[PDB]
């Protein structure tokens, strides 16, 4: 066994003191520890994300690697050899780069706590590593994590 | 770690027939034959797979008939709410379409009925005397073959749909008759008949002390069980990890009583077996598995087919 | 469900099953070895397992001259009482045939057969 | 002038739903209903091009029928120019794309299916 | 935009059943059974587990003209839970949960422990009376659209009102077989009532003359009366006693021997659990068993004879039946051949064996007589054996 | 378009009132018409007719093959395909 890589370790904490719902999420508590209960209404495929890149110069093959791409696909700007004077044209290593599982299912509020005459308040939730697949379309259910604000892409 | 302790007290026990008969559906008042077969559904037989590559049904589909006040209904909701995998459905029509899968525009797409969505469960149906006619030929298939083919349009698949019947049937025209036969009061036709394992005929009575009983028995439900919901499922579980062999003594003892049961449905000058098929010979085979898996045996003796026997006998009269 | 045949098609053959092939094709008897082994779970029902295996082998479609055509394969119908193992033989010819499609009552459409 | 080698009867079968990430670069039997085929289409096994302002030609570089061939410069200039197909050395492939749905018998019940 | 003291007051009143019995719908004066069959329904019975629904079913059986819609709002206006909606509006799987754009559902579920107000309730589609079975016996709705399994707790009480088809009926000839209805929903529906009634001009002026009134001129408060369904819903918890289980019993023994079934007795106990809801005793005495007696006797006045099937019904089908047996002898004793035409055998049935009756009561006795293999049938031809 | 289908058919059908009489002709014991008939070359009718005897053999035969079809009955692939043609010999 030659391949050898780190683990990429996922943090779980689950029983928060309160539960809260889609209506009630604002956007001054993003980056906070939530947990939300909903219904599923489609899940995506599960595939996967560019967690850590490893690129090479066209130049020069000098490798770069550890790249950390936050929301879009991102390419190193400076060859790191001092020689080289590459600002473009680099080349993404598929091997040697490491990926992780992606789920993006959409959830919306519950039956219960619809009021009179609405239609539905909806969010995305996003799944990674060991927790895809693990809700189902049309299950109550409730997601503990991470209430995040994505770009435009 | 305590559980399979008391596993273990449950297979030496004296009488876990009557346990087991008698623990299900205990809400349901009365009705001992009827909780005996569904228990025999809940423990099933084995899937059998000949080297030509035919497959044997090793699910059990129960009849239900009785009049309109009986707790058939009580006893699909038992079903539903206790066994796994179980779907309760209405014969007589559904959303989009029920027990059938069904041909989508969106390009067709297919979504599964209420059939599918119990596969190696229980599809517990209600109405079923007023069922469609698509539904019909779809069951004629769906029972035996456990497969329902579609092919509209673009596309066309088989669909593998494992799944035992119990059905609740309101006589048509009211209640049911005892002086006509069991084949007059149901509008089911032959073919439909014969892929039913067994039948459960329950009438309402009207007598002083049954009545009394009923009465003081369903207000006791209202603000007033041998064994529990869970040590249920767990010994019905391990019933179902069971797999019951055959001896040649109880296949001597099963042509014989096939001889038997194949003489007495005799239709006169016709000779012809109206009700009696070879899928009585099936259906005695998977009753001898599930009553040789309700005492946890390997095998299987000529008392259990004795037994299957019997209720094939209570339920063709 | 048989994992027995390993191989990309399970139709195909090598040398020595042809040769096998043309062993067994001059055997006096070949017929009524191929009308037992058809089906074999089914007991009885000569007729039906000879009408099977001539549906299933098939004849010739001829054509004259460039001018007319005749049909080559053979069409069969099992008329019979219930309990008396009907499908299970389609079921088996299911298995059994290269190409084989299946088709039951109100669910071929008129358009789900044919083409659309 | 090339052979080509279809490995038969991987001892894992992987479904749609149960592809990871762990699976890619790898060798995955996959079970499923092709619904949608394209035509066949000839696709280019080696692209190589003329640079238009340098006499030097670009070398031929294999397609790995995934992306196309990103030309960063030139063996002779070092920065982008005209590109065109030359016919000195070309050879052609056959392609074609299938929609490789999880077969409706395989999915859970009620369930979506899966594209690949 | 745009205490409980005063419940306890009303408590210990022992005139608090005609006060709110007035108080629902003071517009109309006759019907008092009517509207305390919908105060009950506003009460209901408590969510058992261990599961029985608690609350009572009402059918409004009447004529357009009379006033039945003006009870339709007045319901929806006193729950704090409830939708009015109507039969020819909505039909098909709009009334459950359906898949649009999300899944947006009806108010079966969105209605928790509230009343579901469906006027016009003739014109239900047959995969709305799919759905209603499950309505009224799994108080649970059930899909799976587009991926989508959803299971959702329906737990409502509805309130419907059927059209009979044209003319007013007559009360000599059973009502039940009018309503287009199938006798499914009728053995499920706790209570039904006949607003049918004629004119014998005694309270008629009274009607004209204060409808007049909010021309010439211009009990509890409606708001006081969501408050105290509010917290009798939830904070009131009636429990059944060991004694009055006899008189349960008994009256039940009573109904059997005049006819009733299991339904009716369970419909006593919700009923009795929702009277001792009203009268937040938190136990249910012996009057409130009486009291849900006389109601239920008082629906059931309007062998239980269900599925629409009256007695005579089911025997004349088996003497038409016999008939068509010994007209089919007679044929056989004629000609060889035992397959006749349809209409000619039916016209020399309908002359020779007995008074005039429909063509296809004789047809279904041949499709019994298919069912039970002693004839069979092509197409038409009907042959003997 | 003229596709080509050379389609063997095997269809499976029943009589007329679920049983056949056949004191009846084929006419009317199938709710088929006269060409779809036509087509068909071989047409097997089976009776389900009470013997004594054919009862006797089929039973033991049905009773057989669910005794030797059941699952609790020199690697492992190897000596399974030893056994299953053992089986079906
Ligand atoms: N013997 C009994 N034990 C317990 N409950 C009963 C019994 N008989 C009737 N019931 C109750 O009465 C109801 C009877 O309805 P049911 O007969 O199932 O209607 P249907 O015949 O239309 O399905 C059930 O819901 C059940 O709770
Ligand atoms: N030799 C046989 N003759 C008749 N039936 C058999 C025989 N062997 C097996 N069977 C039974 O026939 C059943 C399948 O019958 P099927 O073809 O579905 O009936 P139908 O002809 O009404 O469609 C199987 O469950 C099998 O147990
Ligand atoms: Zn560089
Ligand atoms: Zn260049």
């Amino acid at each position: 066994s030659p391949e050898q890589t780190e683990r990429v370790f996922q943090i779980s904490f689950f029983n928060l003191p309160t539960v809260h719902r889609i209506r009630d999420i604002r956007s001054e508590k993003i980056g906070s520890l939530l947990s939300i209960s909903g219904t599923v209404t489609r899940t995506s495929e599960v595939r996967p994300e560019l967690y850590k890149a490893s690129f090479t110069c066209d130049m020069c093959r000098a490798i770069v690697d550890n790249v950390e791409q936050s929301f879009k696909y991102t390419e190193p700007t400076f060859c790191p050899n001092p020689s080289c004077e590459n600002r473009a044209f680099w080349t993404l290593n598929v091997t040697r780069s490491r990926f992780l599982d992606w789920q993006k299912v959409r959830i919306q509020e519950n039956a219960n706590e619809i009021p009179t005459g609405s239609m539905p308040r909806t969010l995305d939730v996003i799944l990674r590593g060991d927790s895809v697949e693990r809700a189902k379309p049309g299950d109550r259910c409730k997601f503990t994590g991470v209430e995040i604000v994505v770009p435009d892409v | 770690s305590d559980e399979i302790n008391e596993l273990k007290e449950m297979v030496k026990d004296e009488h876990i027939y009557d346990k087991l008969v008698r623990s299900i559906a205990p809400a349901v008042f009365g009705h001992e034959a009827v909780k005996k077969g569904i228990l025999l559904q809940m423990l099933g037989g084995v899937h059998k797979s000949t080297v030509e590559g035919i497959k044997l049904r090793g699910d059990i589909n129960i009849c239900v008939v009785g009049d309109p006040s009986t707790s058939k209904s009580q006893f699909l909701k038992y079903v539903v709410g206790f066994a796994p995998r179980s779907v309760y459905t209405s014969g007589k029509a559904s959303s989009a379409a029920g027990l059938t899968a069904a041909v989508v525009r969106d390009d067709y797409t297919i979504e599964a009925g209420a059939l599918m969505l119990a596969d190696n469960g229980i599809c517990c149906i209600d109405e079923f005397d007023k069922m469609d006619i698509s539904d019909q030929v779809a069951i004629h298939e769906a029972m035996e073959q456990q497969t329902i083919s579609i092919a509209k349009a673009g596309i066309h698949a088989t669909l593998n749909a494992r799944t035992s019947i119990l059905a609740a049937a309101n006589p048509v025209g009211g209640r049911y008759n005892r002086k006509l036969s069991l084949r007059g009061n149901l509008n089911m036709t032959a073919p439909i008949m014969s892929r039913f394992d067994l039948f459960f005929v329950i009438l309402d009575d009207c007598n002083e002390k049954i009545d009394t009983e009923l009465a003081s028995h369903i207000v006791d439900l209202h603000m007033k069980p041998p064994f529990s919901a869970e040590q249920l499922r767990r010994y019905i579980k391990y019933a179902r990890t069971f797999k019951p062999i055959l001896t040649k003594e109880a296949r001597s003892y099963l042509v014989e009583k096939y001889k038997e049961l194949r003489k007495d449905d005799a239709q006169g000058f016709s000779r012809s077996s109206y009700r009696i098929t070879v899928r009585q010979l099936e259906s005695m085979i998977r009753l001898s598995e599930a009553i040789a898996r309700a005492n946890c045996v390997d095998e299987i003796t000529p008392s259990f087919i004795a037994e299957a026997y019997d209720l094939l006998r209570q339920s063709i009269i | 469900a048989n994992e027995g045949e390993e191989g990309l098609d399970v139709f195909s053959w090598t040398e020595e099953e042809e040769r096998e092939f043309r062993k067994i094709s001059r055997d006096r008897g070949i017929i009524d070895k191929i009308i037992s082994s058809m089906a074999p779970s089914i007991y009885g029902h000569r007729d039906i397992k000879t009408a099977v295996a001539c549906s299933l082998f098939g004849g010739v479609p001829k054509n004259v001259n460039g001018k007319h055509s005749i049909r080559g394969d053979i069409n069969v119908l099992l008329l019979g009482d219930p309990g008396t193992a009907k499908s299970q033989i389609l079921k088996y010819v299911e298995k059994t045939a290269h190409r084989a499609v299946f088709a039951t009552g109100q669910g071929a459409s008129a358009v789900g057969l044919t083409a659309s | 002038s090339e052979i080509h080698v279809r490995i038969s009867d991987f001892p894992t079968i992987y479904s749609l739903r149960e592809l990871r990430e762990s699976n890619l670069s790898s060798l995955v039997r996959v079970t499923g209903v092709v619904t949608r085929r394209t035509g066949v289409f000839p696709q280019l096994k080696y692209v190589k091009f003329n640079c238009l302002k340098c006499g030097s030609i670009l070398g031929p570089f294999f397609q790995d029928s995934n992306e196309e061939i990103r030309i960063s410069f030139c063996t002779n200039c070092k920065s982008k120019g005209p590109f065109r197909v030359n016919g000195e050395k070309t050879v052609y492939r056959n392609y074609q794309r299938v929609t490789l749905q999880e077969a409706p018998g395989t999915v859970p019940p009620g369930r979506l299916p899966r594209h690949r | 935009k745009v205490d409980l003291a005063k419940i306890r007051e009303v408590a210990a009143r022992e005139d608090l059943y005609s006060l709110l019995a007035r108080s629902i719908a003071p517009s109309i004066y006759e019907l008092e059974d009517v509207k305390k069959g919908i105060l009950l329904q506003l009460f209901g019975g408590t969510n058992k587990t261990f599961r029985y629904r608690g609350d009572i079913n009402i059918l409004l059986c009447g004529d357009p003209s009379t006033s039945k819609s003006q009870i339709l709002q007045y319901v929806h206006k006193i729950t704090p839970r409830g939708v009015y909606t109507s039969g020819k509006g909505s039909s098909a799987v709009g009334l459950t949960a359906y898949i649009t754009r999300v899944l947006e559902s009806g108010a079966l579920v969105l209605s928790d422990g509230g009343v579901c107000c469906i006027d016009e309730f003739d014109k239900m589609s047959d995969s709305t009376r799919s759905v209603l079975h499950e309505v009224m016996e799994q108080q649970t709705i059930s899909i799976a659209k587009a991926g989508i399994i959803t299971t959702l707790n329906a737990r409502s009480s509805i309130l419907a009102s059927a059209n009979p088809i044209g003319s007013r009926y007559n009360p000599n000839l059973p009502v039940t077989e009018n309503i287009d209805l199938p006798p499914p929903l009728l053995s499920r529906f706790d209570l039904v009532y006949l607003v049918l009634d004629k004119v014998d001009e005694k309270n008629d002026r009274e009607l004209a003359k204060h409808l007049t009134n909010l021309y010439l001129e211009d009990v509890l408060p409606v708001e006081f009366l969501t408050m105290y369904i509010s917290y009798a819903k939830e904070h009131i918890h009636p429990i059944i006693t060991e004694a009055a289980k006899t008189e349960l019993v008994r009256a039940y023994v009573g109904m059997r021997k005049m006819t009733a079934t299991t339904r009716q007795l369970e419909s006593m106990i919700r009923l009795a659990e929702a009277h001792a809801k009203m009268k937040l005793k938190n136990v249910v005495e012996l009057e409130d068993v009486q009291e849900a007696v006389r109601l239920i006797r008082s629906a059931i006045k309007d062998k239980i004879d269900m599925n629409l099937v009256q007695t005579g019904k089911s025997v004349i089908q088996r003497k038409l039946q016999e008939d068509l047996s010994r007209e089919i002898m007679n044929v056989l004793k004629d000609q060889a051949s035992d397959s006749m035409s349809f209409n000619e055998l039916i016209k020399q049935i309908n002359e020779h064996s007995q008074d005039r009756v429909e063509s296809s009561d004789i047809q279904e006795a041949l499709s019994r007589l298919q069912q039970e293999d002693k004839v069979i049938v092509l197409g038409g031809v009907r042959r003997s054996v | 378009t003229t596709l080509q289908a050379r389609c063997s058919i095997i269809a499976a059908a029943n009589p007329n009132g679920g049983r056949y009489n056949s004191t009846l002709p084929l006419a009317q014991n199938v709710s088929l018409t006269e060409p779809i008939l036509s087509r068909f070359d071989i047409l097997c009718v089976v009776r389900d007719l009470v013997d004594e005897e054919a009862d006797e053999r089929l039973a033991t035969f049905v009773v057989d093959s669910h005794v030797r079809s059941h699952p609790e009955n020199l690697n492992a692939r190897q000596r399974r395909l030893q056994r299953q043609r053992k089986k079906e010999e």
